[PDB]
């Protein structure tokens, strides 16, 4: 029996899967407090907790450095994120759409309407957002507009070549993006407060 | 020599200089390589911010070291 209607299921599974990813992000074991920190910050579009000054800086590179050997997802990460997602059998395709997904999400997370602030934002989260991105690129380009596009939302993640790096603003750029092309799987990542 | 200049966000920059290269021309060469304004780059090593006027061999920067990239990104 199912609980909810086809279209609606999505909004329960969602949530879900996201609160695994960051268990696997964030490990309960080592580090309590920021797990249930980025869980909370799921709940709602505006965070007065934000996570840019020096210890913050530190503390989440001790996080996230683990997964992004020379700035690109692990193999062993995008394994537990395809597992999470139950993706491992999926099309290259779906599995682009939802690193792009996720990588909207981590934007939002590092924007000032999360985590950042309107002058800072937390480089670690940045960059797992960038390399999300350069996985779903190296999936499928073709869920890009092109290849200029994904690189200047790279060099604004990055702040390289003169890009403006406001975050609030690549993710509201990325989301637009996935809203016309994907829906049903933004639908299915994003935090529903986020949509 | 080799250094390598990785910033906060995972971007890691190869470049060839010499120990009497002062920040001012790491600042130039990462320029010439990514992009990024000197006004805008702050270099950090061994914890302490690099300063314009000095050399690498001054911070004990020795051949294959990284420094840190730190910039202003915005939420």
């Amino acid at each position: 029996h199912h609980h909810h209607s086809s279209g609606l299921e999505v909004l329960f599974q969602g949530p879900r899967r996201f609160g695994e990813l960051i268990d696997i992000i964030l490990s309960t074991e080592e580090h309590g407090e920021l797990n249930q920190q980025f869980l909370a910050a799921t709940n709602q579009k505006h965070s007065t907790v934000k996570l840019i000054d020096d210890a913050s800086v530190s503390r989440l590179a001790t996080i996230f450095d683990p997964l992004l050997p020379e700035g690109k997802l692990s193999p062993a990460h995008y394994q537990h994120i395809l597992s999470a997602y139950h993706l491992t059998d999926a099309t290259p395709q779906k599995q682009a759409e939802t690193l792009f997904c996720l990588s909207t999400a981590f934007a939002r997370y590092s924007s000032s309407a999360i985590f950042g602030t309107e002058h800072d934002s937390p480089p670690a989260l940045r960059g797992y957002a960038e390399a999300l991105m350069q996985k779903a690129w190296e999936l499928s380009p073709a869920i890009f507009p092109s290849s200029e596009q994904f690189t200047e939302w790279s060099d604004r993640f990055h702040g390289l070549h003169g890009a403006f790096t406001c975050t609030s603003v690549v993710a509201d750029s990325m989301q637009r993006h996935a809203r016309k092309y994907f829906p049903s799987v933004l639908s299915s990542i994003l935090p529903l407060a986020w949509a | 020599m080799q250094i390598f200049v990785k910033t906060l966000t995972g971007k890691t920059i190869t470049l060839e200089v010499e120990p009497s290269d002062t920040i001012e021309n790491v600042k130039a060469k990462i320029q010439d390589k990514e992009g990024i304004p000197p006004d805008q780059q702050r270099l950090i090593f061994a914890g302490k911010q690099l300063e314009d006027g000095r050399t690498l061999s001054d911070y004990n920067i020795q051949k294959e070291s990284t420094l840190h990239l730190v910039l202003r990104l915005r939420g």
